[PDB]
């Protein structure tokens, strides 16, 4: 079962997730209506292309995360 | 070719690596390996395909792409190879790894900008052009998302580990591979890309050139791995969906195999190396 759903706004950034050159790929994640790549590891943590490295339990964290490593700057589209 | 801690190299040899890869960057190549690396840290995933990342071929690819990077800054000058941090000893931000003549320092505190060093974007000799973030300037934050580098202590538990990798093969794998990697257990591998933050916290990594020293020196840990235990291979050994066994051919290349990878001395050899 996907995660569910969600939209809010995060430290002034509206970010948005839902169920669905990278992955195939079953959950979406919009940062001011920019998609980031995000993905789902094994033991059902999540990470973004901006923070990969660092787990975090829901594509929401996984969202505000990338919110946080933005700094206020636009998200660039990734490639497809 | 012999790799050499980054902690050892002369005045000399930090200038001529460092001009070489400010080289390779104005000439176009650097940033083709910025935008591999992001495309497979996108595609390799737990429950389909996985090569570069979260597998057991995560050691020879990194070791094949290392080459290929290597090989590139020779085509520049002949006399530079890629030397290895090693985060278990150079461990704070005073090391001389961080210093203005090698790679510059932390990044201020408000836009995580690095400042100095040959790499800083007031130089105009290092625009961030593969991006996810839009920001164009290298950015760290050394320690500000996770407290320590991983401990000498922490490596050799993980050295000790005698299975090089095990079902499923993955990011929830117990055994070496996936120790060293780091998505379970004390975190190598991974902790040190958190540690550094900025773009080595995501998948354009490789626009930091630590990336080449953090990933030379997990690569002389796993030559140091096979030392301790040379009854111990890469697995898996054939006939497994969707990850690289021992004698299939890696991606991108197609034209290498984790088995061509395992003997490091075919292609550089250590400042030192302990023997078993
Ligand atoms: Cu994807
Ligand atoms: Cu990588
Ligand atoms: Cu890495
Ligand atoms: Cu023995």
């Amino acid at each position: 079962a996907a995660p569910e759903s969600f939209d809010e706004v995060y430290k002034g950034r509206r970010i948005q997730g839902r169920p669905a050159h990278e992955h195939g790929g079953g959950y979406e994640v919009f940062v001011d209506g920019v998609q980031l790549h995000v993905m789902r590891n094994a033991d059902g943590s999540w990470i973004s292309v901006v923070s990969h490295y660092d787990p975090v339990p829901t594509p929401r964290a996984a969202a505000r995360a990338a919110v946080d490593e933005l700094q206020g700057a636009p998200l660039l589209p990734f490639p497809a | 070719t012999v790799r050499k801690n980054q902690a050892t190299l002369t005045a000399d040899e930090k200038r001529r690596f460092v001009a070489a890869v400010l080289e390779l960057k104005r000439s176009g190549r650097y940033d083709e390996f910025v935008r591999t690396h992001n495309e497979f840290i996108m595609s390799d995933t737990d429950s389909g395909e996985r090569t570069g990342h979260r597998s057991p071929s995560f050691l020879p690819w990194h070791r094949r792409f290392l080459l290929d990077f290597e090989q590139a800054l020779q085509s520049v000058d002949s006399s530079v190879t890629l030397p290895y941090w090693d985060w278990s000893a150079d461990r704070t931000v005073r090391a001389s790894l961080w210093a203005p003549d090698f790679l510059g320092g932390t990044g201020r505190s408000t836009d995580g900008r690095v400042m100095d060093g040959p790499f800083a974007a007031s130089t105009g000799n290092w625009p961030i052009n593969v991006r996810v973030d839009s920001r164009t300037y290298l950015r760290r934050s050394l320690g500000g998302s996770v407290a320590e580098l991983p401990t000498r202590a922490e490596v050799e538990s993980v050295l000790a580990i005698s299975a090089y990798d095990l079902p499923p093969y993955n990011s929830a794998s117990e055994g070496f591979r996936n120790h060293l990697e780091g998505w379970r257990g004390v975190n190598l591998h991974n902790r040190v890309h958190v540690w550094v933050g900025g773009q080595m916290a995501t998948g354009v990594s490789p626009n930091d050139p630590v990336f080449w020293l953090h990933h030379a020196y997990v690569d002389k840990l796993w030559a140091e791995w096979q030392r301790r235990h040379p009854d111990s291979a890469y697995v898996p050994t054939g006939g497994t969906p969707d990850v690289v066994d021992l004698n299939e051919t890696m991606k991108p290349w197609n034209t290498v195999r984790p088995a061509d990878l395992l003997d490091h001395t075919a292609y550089y050899t250590f400042d030192a190396l302990e023997h078993h």
